[PDB]
RNA sequence: CUUGGAUUUACUGAAGACUAACUACUGCGAAAGCAUUUACCAAGGACGUUUUCAUUAAUCAAGAACGAAAGUUAGGGGAUCGAAGAUGAUCAGAUACCGUCGUAGUCUUAACCAUAAACUAUGCCGACUAGGGAUCGGUUGUUGUUCUUUUAUUGACGCAAUCGGCACCUUACGAGAAAUCAAAGUCUUUGGGUUCUGGGGGGAGUAUGGUCGCAAGGCUGAAACUUAAAGGAAUUGACGGAAG
């Protein structure tokens, strides 16, 4: 029927990566990150790029023979944050509205079962 | 300068026999050339899919199932159980405050020489004319009901098959005899098989995976 | 003098809990003092499911929500207002704030 | 001072007069 | 005498002709007299057997590993020292060891190790504390000591010796293309000072 | 749980210490049952067994040394083999 | 009377040789004089030879052992190790 | 750090730590502390007891065991974090806060160390004084409950009692300078037993002596001189780069 492919979008607070690739993942198809859009380091996680991002690869799966998408949505996972970054909404929202057919929606953020020393210190970093 | 997605080649996924939705889909790979085959470089892969994408039913949407290709006929590729696995969000529904969560794993091989790791996750069930707010097992209790779980998933497992506990794993056979067996000694809701890891694969037989593909 | 009977945190019949970082700045706080928070949230904003149920190849497809437990130093807390200061008399009252 | 430097102050200066009396 | 491990001396029958043929073991530590060793393919796994690298289950301690089939032992020989199995190739019939200086190694799995640890262990642990401890040490190895150092000796003597004040003058470092009479000091040092850190 | 029974026999019952008296007792046909030492050297052990198949005397390996069953008989020194010729108040033969 | 206060065995070397090295001495040097439990006879009569050499002076038993002790700590993990590694083979 | 392919992607593999969610005004322990599974080894509290001995007891100078983290000694490990150090910012200046690495350390085995806001800032044993609802373990009687299995001798749930605990809510007969306290009550209506500590603030836990420790230091521990205050709880105002 369609053409699944998986849309794996990471979304942190620093930027944000929309990595399309195939059933397995072991092939890219298209891969643009916030930072490719914008010339501000501040804004590259910033949802107004994420878009961009997210249209110029719908653009890129089309041309190849792309149709559908299963999405892979995560955050920075380990021992930071779980929390997606805000890149994270408007990209799969442009991607809804890109002409692409979206499948299977799942987090994968990389959750420890436990853990090793998480970064900052004892006192956290003070501001 | 080169358009890297010219040398591309499209293949097709199979399923086997024992799942229903055969037609996984298409994967992509570099031509076959003289130095590298594109045969060899596309085995082996691993592809995660939905069981509700394999059995049509959304029944079973949350568990995800890993396929290893190990055969390639031309256009089409022959693929294998590799795994099993919960989707993150329904793990974490499982898992609510004031109840105990019980957890077993255990390596067993099966018959055809396919050791295997199953990971089974159980919870106390609340009684409908209960009042307290926490529904608790008491340690010596989850411990039988962890006794419980270990010695069936031996049972099961060790007594069948790979192809065979595939057609087990689906509707939930060993999770419902769980529950059953645990039944006396606590009350439990979702019994559940949220994991099926593969860690050691007998000499490879394509006769008897030609045998699971039609 | 004593602000709090409890001392500001919640070990009574114990002697030591493991401590947790803050999720803001990875501060090691007690686990029974640290403020803590159950999200249960949905992936896209409610603005967003007219336009993913249309893309959608599977009919009357559920969403998966997003399931977090956050936790907080004091300092974290406050500052982001996840709670506030209370008179002397109201920081007595533990029965969660009616918003739901 | 802080009473936690004022003690780790006199610390320094107590060993300052351990070594002194080393000499003779 | 020049070994800190001990030998044992074990007795076994010759297959062909009647007589005994003795053998010089290193002992493993817990070997006692009139303990039965057992060596070959089918031996089973205890203390003191002679069996084939690839018989062994991984994590299996064993010592004087053979380099090559029939080189009668090579790794792990001294008091103390022992080889750890870490993993198998049957198909390519190998077997990945680490030995004691924390090098991995392929082997062959017909090669033959002796079950246990070198006797000995510890031996470093007490001081020498004494020129003759020293002295009475290498008597029945070699002559090697004592060591004059080349930086207290003449210019003819030592590429370090001379000048009004001991000192080396040029960087003790060494290439490894040197040849003989330079190679004096640290030969094809990859790095020097205190080792700070994990290596 | 044999450790109590035997200690009631020594207390109640007829025994005897040491590798000479048990042979001997097992030539006499007076022993009713035999307990080996752990550390009690095998040659000497397969010895006491021979005897004791012969006379058809049951055989008990007691899990412990001769130090752990010479202070299980009351005893400050160590006993390697021992031979119950009369159980007395305890029940010592009738488990094993 | 207790002729010495802490150096003990190491009582021999006098004031020489520094008391780090001397202390350490001791530590090794108690553990290769004693006398120790023989694992085959049940007497407290194995003394060490040369290195490694621990005979019985009732059995006339000798076992390969540690420099100093009878056995190493690590010789004990491998009799474990290798014992429970023989039992998963041998079922 | 990156066209010498950085980041990202999937598969594979190894190293070490650590046991997320379950996780609680919940449990165990003398305290410090204790959270993957199973097995082994030896302990422990509570409850049950128409079992057993008969005062064997409480608190304790002197003296012992254990004692977070950091630190010391010698091996092994050193993934991640990270004192020191170096570096990029900010700043008048920052050798600080923020960013990037990073050595000891974090881990472990043999030993030392004996200190913490080691706090419940509340010594231990004992008896009494007010109501209430929860909760854990044991025990004792009873279900329109659910379940083994079809039911009982199942289990869970429910309702009642109790002993023990961790505690919580209201009131203040009573106490307190007050905050507050079911003990901090039964204290000028002053006495159940007992151990320890304090005599205005500094100087000062300093000097010296002694003692223990490899050291770092621990324990014991002044005086000269100096000062009319220092401090506790609460009130009004003022202020806040706190909230509403
Ligand atoms: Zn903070
Ligand atoms: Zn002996």
């Amino acid at each position: 029927s369609q053409v699944f492919g998986v849309a794996r979008i990471f979304a942190s607070f620093n930027d944000t990566f929309v990595h399309v690739t195939d059933l397995s993942g072991k092939e890219t198809i298209a891969r643009v990150t916030g930072g490719m859009k914008v010339k501000a380091d501040r804004d590259e996680s910033s949802p107004y790029a994420a878009m961009l991002a997210a249209q110029d690869v719908a653009a890129k799966c089309k041309e190849v023979g792309i149709t559908a998408v299963h999405i892979k949505l995560r955050a920075t996972g380990g021992t930071k944050t779980k929390t997606p970054g805000p890149g994270g909404q408007s990209a799969l929202r442009a991607l809804a509205r890109s002409g692409l057919r979206i499948g299977r929606i799942e987090d994968v953020t990389p959750v420890p079962s436990x853990s090793t020393r998480r970064k900052g210190g004892r006192r956290g970093r003070r501001l | 300068v080169v358009d890297p997605f010219t040398r591309k080649d499209w293949f097709d996924i199979k399923a086997p026999t024992t799942f229903e939705n055969r037609n996984v889909g298409k994967t992509l790979i570099n031509r076959s050339t003289g130095l590298k085959n594109a045969a060899d470089g596309l085995k082996g892969r691993v592809f995660e899919v939905c069981l509700a994408d394999l059995q049509g039913s959304e029944d079973h949407s949350y568990r995800k199932i890993k396929l290893r290709v190990d055969e390639v006929q031309g256009k089409n590729l022959l693929t294998n159980f590799h795994g099993l696995d919960f989707t993150s969000d329904k793990l974490r529904s499982l898992v609510r405050k004031w109840q105990s969560l019980v957890e077993a794993n255990v390596t067993v091989k099966t018959s055809d020489d396919y050791v295997l790791r199953v990971f089974a996750i159980a919870f106390t069930k609340r009684q409908p004319n209960q009042i307290k707010k926490t529904t608790y097992a008491q340690s010596s209790k989850l411990r039988e009901v962890r006794k419980k779980m270990i010695e069936i998933m031996q049972r099961e497992v060790s007594n069948c098959t790979l192809a065979q506990l595939t057609s087990k794993l689906i509707p939930e056979v060993i999770g419902r005899e769980i529950e059953k067996s645990t039944q006396t000694i606590f009350p439990l809701q979702n019994v559940h098989i949220r994991k099926v890891k593969l860690l050691k694969q007998p000499k490879f037989d394509l006769g008897s995976l030609l045998a699971l593909h039609g | 003098p004593k602000k709090r009977a409890s001392n500001g945190r919640n070990k009574k019949g114990r002697g030591h809990v493991k401590p947790v970082r803050c999720l803001n700045c990875a501060r090691c706080v007690p686990k029974d003092k640290a403020i803590k928070r159950v999200t249960i949230r949905n992936m896209v904003e409610a603005a967003a499911v007219r336009d993913l149920s249309e893309a959608s190849v599977y009919a009357e497809y559920a969403l998966p929500k997003l399931y977090n437990k956050l936790h907080y130093c004091v300092s974290c807390a406050i500052h982001a207002r996840i709670v506030r200061v209370r008179s002397r008399t109201d920081r007595k009252i533990r029965t969660p704030p009616q918003r739901k | 001072m802080r009473d936690k430097w004022r003690k780790k102050r006199v610390r320094r200066l107590k060993r300052k007069r351990r070594k002194v009396r080393a000499r003779s | 005498p020049g070994r800190g491990a001990p030998l044992a001396k074990v007795a076994f029958r010759d297959p062909y002709k009647y007589k005994l043929r003795e053998e010089t073991f290193i002992a493993n530590e817990g070997v006692y007299t009139g303990q039965f060793i057992y060596a070959g393919k089918k031996a089973s796994l205890n203390v003191g057997n002679i069996l084939p690298l690839g018989a062994c289950p991984e994590g299996t301690i064993v010592s004087n590993v053979e380099e090559k089939v029939g080189d009668r032992g090579a790794l792990g020989r001294t008091s103390g020292n022992y080889v750890i199995i870490i993993g198998h190739n049957p198909d390519e019939n190998k077997t990945r060891v680490k030995l004691p200086s924390g090098a991995k190694k392929i082997i062959s799995s017909d090669a033959r190790g002796v079950i246990g640890v070198v006797a000995g262990g510890g031996r470093i642990d007490k001081p020498l504390l004494k020129a003759g401890r020293a002295f009475h040490k290498y008597k029945v190895k070699r002559n090697s000591w004592p060591k004059t150092r080349g930086v207290a000796m003449n210019p003819v003597d030592h590429p370090h010796g001379g000048g009004n004040h001991q000192h080396i003058g040029k960087a003790s470092t060494i290439s490894r293309g040197a040849v003989s009479g330079q190679k004096a000091g640290l030969i094809a040092a990859r790095r020097t000072g205190l080792l700070r850190g994990t290596q | 749980n044999i450790n109590s029974k035997l200690a009631l026999t020594i207390k109640s019952g007829k025994y005897t210490l040491g590798y000479k008296s048990v042979v001997k007792s097992l030539r006499t046909g007076k022993a009713k049952l035999v307990i080996i030492a752990a550390n009690t050297p095998v040659l000497r052990k397969s010895e006491l067994e021979y005897y004791a198949m012969l006379s058809k005397t049951p055989v008990y390996y007691f899990q412990g040394g001769n130090n752990e069953l010479g202070t299980v008989c009351g005893k400050l020194f160590r006993v390697g083999t021992l031979s119950i010729l009369d159980a007395g108040d305890s029940d010592i033969l009738s488990s094993i | 009377t207790k002729r010495t206060k802490k150096v003990g065995i190491t009582g021999k070397f006098g004031v020489r040789y520094g008391s780090s090295l001397r202390r350490q001495t001791k530590k090794l040097e108690v553990q290769q004089h004693a006398k120790y439990d023989c694992s085959f006879c049940g007497k407290r009569t194995v003394q060490r030879g040369a290195t490694g050499i621990w005979n019985c002076k009732s059995c006339k038993k000798t076992v390969a052992g540690g420099a100093y002790t009878v056995s190493t700590a690590a010789a004990a993990t491998v009799r474990s190790t290798i014992r429970r590694l023989r039992e998963l083979a041998e079922a």
